RNA sequence: CGGCCCCCGGCGCGCGCCCGGGUCUUCCCGGAGUCGGGUUGCUUGGGAAUGCAGCCCAAAGCGGGUGGUAAACUCCAUCU
RNA sequence: CGCGACCUCAGAUCAGACGUGGCGACCCGCUGAAUUUAAGCAUAUUAGUCAGCGGAGGAAAAGAAACUAACCAGGAUUCCCUCAGUAACGGCGAGUGAACAGGGAAGAGCCCAGCGCCGAAUCCCCGCCCCGCGGGGCGCGGGACAUGUGGCGUACGGAAG
């Protein structure tokens, strides 16, 4: 029963012993690139309720991000618009940073099914992610019907359209009355069906 | 004598007393999972906003310990099961001795 | 120290587990012995070390287990830590060895960072 | 811009909704394409029934609508524990199966019941190989018809009662009055508020 | 309507895979830098903040979310 | 000094595979105005639209309740008619604006981590053959993966013994 201990153990993380080597690692992930495969994921616990096993065909990237907000984009942080647009230094970017974790580690490995990630790390400069991939054409993943979804071609780079767990947090979809800005399918499915003009033919 | 208004409302029906949900009962402690939380808390430890509360709930007051607590965990219903069982934990260590 | 971790290594090399060559000629032992005498119970108890600590810490929280010998250099150490705070409640006698790979070679694999008797 | 007496009108037209219009030109040509959708499928369950499982009986929720009674979604999973017949067999002999709902009446449970034993009763199963489990003869003189249609029982069936002619009797022409809501409601208004001014009360000392 | 060539969906010989149900008893039972909170900016019909995000704080286990007016007590509903 | 096991890493025209670019009507993720309206104009409106960027697929996204409700209760998603120009938002101005009931179209449900049990009972690669077309399967034999946990039964509607 070894890894529920390792979950309870990861809940605590402002107790000395857990603090510890959480940042003697964060200084080690600094040391290192911007994207870097890791042999092995840093907490088995998390990795594998998340869908990895320790197989042939599933690799894990630690990639870091830049925290903070956006700042627009435009020169000299002049807008040229109605004030309302003057915001140039308060701006927040309505997708998450593990979002961007795992699109850009999905972006440098085109051959590979990106399945989820988790967090390993931060200190105030940059977040650390590991992002866990799939590769489609191993013969351990192509076969076992198991894991076989993800090797079927709708199923290419889902951060680019937002299908893992860290990016359909950012699309507000759920069943409920808090999420009825998204009622049929998505944000912009809803907009278009109560933004038609669904004159009939007998009318 | 029904009526859809005042105290007892509503068609009158026969209830059917059933078992409740799997799902329901969810959260409990079972022993098992309460022994894996309470051998690891003393590999642990104890957080620094929960050891300042402490300093807080054995010698001066309740008042500013629940109001510490308040500031750090978010609502009042949480802030007052975390008052209470840093309590606990302190007559644990002081009045078992 | 490398005088007690011999006598150990030693007590544990002998109760090495089944290699994947005698897996093939023991399952083939048993079927020639069915073809023969049809027992209803040839062992009693095959004896052998348990190696993994999601296998070790079911057996210390039972109680099963004699002597844990729990590794040195695992990697993040959150995977082991919990186990010598463990064994001392369960009242199981634990001892750290130097080196996980060397108690890997006990199991022929490279690393296995824990075992039990 | 406005004129003499009519109405103050908030038309919203004022977005670019010549883009986003919709024309039902299609709409005969998705009529009969789901007639045949529903025609080519009939004839693939050939020998089951259309429009599939059987519903149960279902009372509408509001103060609107819970006079009536509608089909289901599929059975609570304690109707298929009374009346006998597994879950996991249930959807497979042509039984909708429902496993989130709840029959908190008694007098709701033994009407689906009633209808799922109703619905066994008349049901004829055909074997692999004639070997016939809990089954009997020949396909019940050739079952009469193949198919049948919209609904295995006739879902709604939303009926009322006789209450033939009564005699106006003492004490019914009597109390029953508007008084009687006028009393109920005030007592509800003024429960809560009651039951405080009896804490009061017996604190006095 | 016929005749000509080609391509399919399902009979039946050999692989392969093969204990199901009921009652009673004992035992087991769940996803954390996440929920939540404070603040900020966008978004929403969502109005004492609908959703999303950044930052700081950071959970519990008869727990937690929700019950559309912030807040404390209480009962009950409902989902996990 | 050396030898070896691992752990973290490098190199190769290494054996075998994969990703790039186009189209983009429809779909998904971002990002994003101003004309315009308010008889002026700043919030508002236009509009989360145009333009910009990235991903697909024959559909896509969504999807089996951390739901709705408040009464005799309903029961995944999507779509249609209604709810409804309604509750609500708004220099409460100009304007904006859903949902649940209800009737239909279609209907289908499931899986894992964990929790323990099972002698890792699991998978990949190569060698020759029983047998094969248009090649992939059970078998025979080593080299790997893997105990830091593969496979079996298992899922909250309960499960196991
Ligand atoms: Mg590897
Ligand atoms: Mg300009
Ligand atoms: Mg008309």
């Amino acid at each position: 029963g070894a890894y529920k201990y390792i979950q309870e153990l990861w809940r605590k993380k402002q107790s000395d012993v857990m603090r510890f080597l959480l940042r003697v690692r964060c200084w080690q992930y600094r040391q290192l690139s911007a994207l870097h495969r890791a042999p092995r994921p840093t907490r088995p616990d998390k990795a594998r309720r998340l869908g990895y096993k320790a197989k042939q065909g599933y690799v894990i990237y630690r990639i870091r991000v830049r925290r903070g907000g956006r700042k627009r984009p435009v020169p000299k942080g002049a807008t040229y618009g109605k004030p309302v647009h003057h915001g140039v230094n308060q701006l927040k970017f309505a997708r998450s940073l593990q979002s961007v974790a795992e699109e850009r580690a999905g972006r440098h490995c085109g051959a590979l099914r990106v399945l989820n990630s988790y967090w390993v790390g931060e200190d105030s400069t940059y977040k650390f992610f590991e992002v866990i991939l799939i590769d489609p054409f191993h013969k351990a993943i192509r076969r076992n019907p198991d894991t076989q979804w993800i090797t079927k071609p709708v199923h290419k780079h889902r951060e680019m359209r937002g299908l893992t767990s860290a990016g359909r947090k950012s699309r507000g979809l759920g069943k409920g009355h808090k999420f009825h800005h998204t009622i049929g399918g998505s944000r912009r499915a809803a907009w278009r069906r109560r933004n038609t003009l669904q004159l009939h033919r007998y009318r | 004598y029904p009526m859809a208004v005042g105290l007892n409302k509503g068609h009158k029906v026969t209830k059917n007393v059933s078992k409740p949900r799997h799902s329901r009962r969810r959260g409990r402690l079972t022993k098992h999972t309460k022994f894996v939380r309470d051998m690891i808390r003393e590999v642990c430890g104890f957080a620094p906003y929960e050891r300042r509360a402490m300093e807080l709930l054995k010698v001066s007051k309740d008042k500013r310990a629940l109001k510490f607590i308040k500031k750090r965990v978010g609502t009042h219903i949480r802030a007052k099961r975390k008052r209470e069982e840093l309590s606990n934990v302190l007559a644990a260590m002081r009045k078992a001795a | 120290d490398r005088q007690t971790a011999t006598q150990l290594l030693k007590l544990a090399h002998k109760y090495r587990p089944e290699t994947k060559q005698e897996k093939k000629q023991r399952l083939l032992a048993r079927a020639e012995k069915k073809a023969a005498g049809k027992g209803d119970v040839p062992t009693k108890r095959p004896p052998v070390l348990r190696a993994g600590v999601n296998t070790v810490t079911t057996l210390v929280e039972n109680k099963k287990a004699q002597l844990v010998v729990i590794a040195h250099d695992v990697d993040p150490i959150e995977l082991v830590v919990f186990l010598p705070a463990l064994c001392r409640k369960m009242g199981v006698p634990y001892c750290i060895i130097k080196g996980k790979a060397r108690l890997g070679r006990l199991v022929h694999r490279k690393t296995c960072t824990t075992v039990a008797f | 811009a406005p004129s003499r007496n009519g109405m103050v009108l908030k038309p919203h037209f004022h977005k670019d909704w010549q883009r986003r219009v919709a024309t039902w030109f299609n709409q005969p040509a998705r009529k009969i394409r789901r007639r045949k959708a529903r025609q080519a499928k009939a004839r693939r369950i050939a020998p089951r029934p259309a429009s599939g499982p059987i519903r149960p009986i279902v009372r509408c929720p509001t103060v609107r609508y819970h006079t009536k009674v509608r089909a289901g979604r599929g059975f609570s999973l304690e109707e298929l524990r009374v009346a006998g017949i597994h879950k996991k067999v249930a959807r497979t002999i042509g039984i909708s199966v429902d496993p989130r709902r709840r029959n908190k009446s008694t007098e709701s449970l033994q009407a689906n019941v009633q209808r799922l034993k109703e619905y066994r009763s008349k049901l004829i199963l055909f074997p692999r190989k004639p070997s016939a489990p809990k089954k009997g003869d020949s396909s019940a003189e050739e079952l009469k018809l193949a198919t049948q249609l919209t609904g295995p029982v006739m879902p709604v069936r939303n009926v009322y009662k006789k209450e033939k002619a009564r005699v106006i009797t003492e004490e019914e022409k009597n109390f029953k009055a508007f008084a009687s809501l006028r009393m109920a409601r005030a007592n509800a208004r003024l429960f809560g508020i009651r039951a405080k001014r009896a804490k009061e009360a017996a604190e006095q000392d």
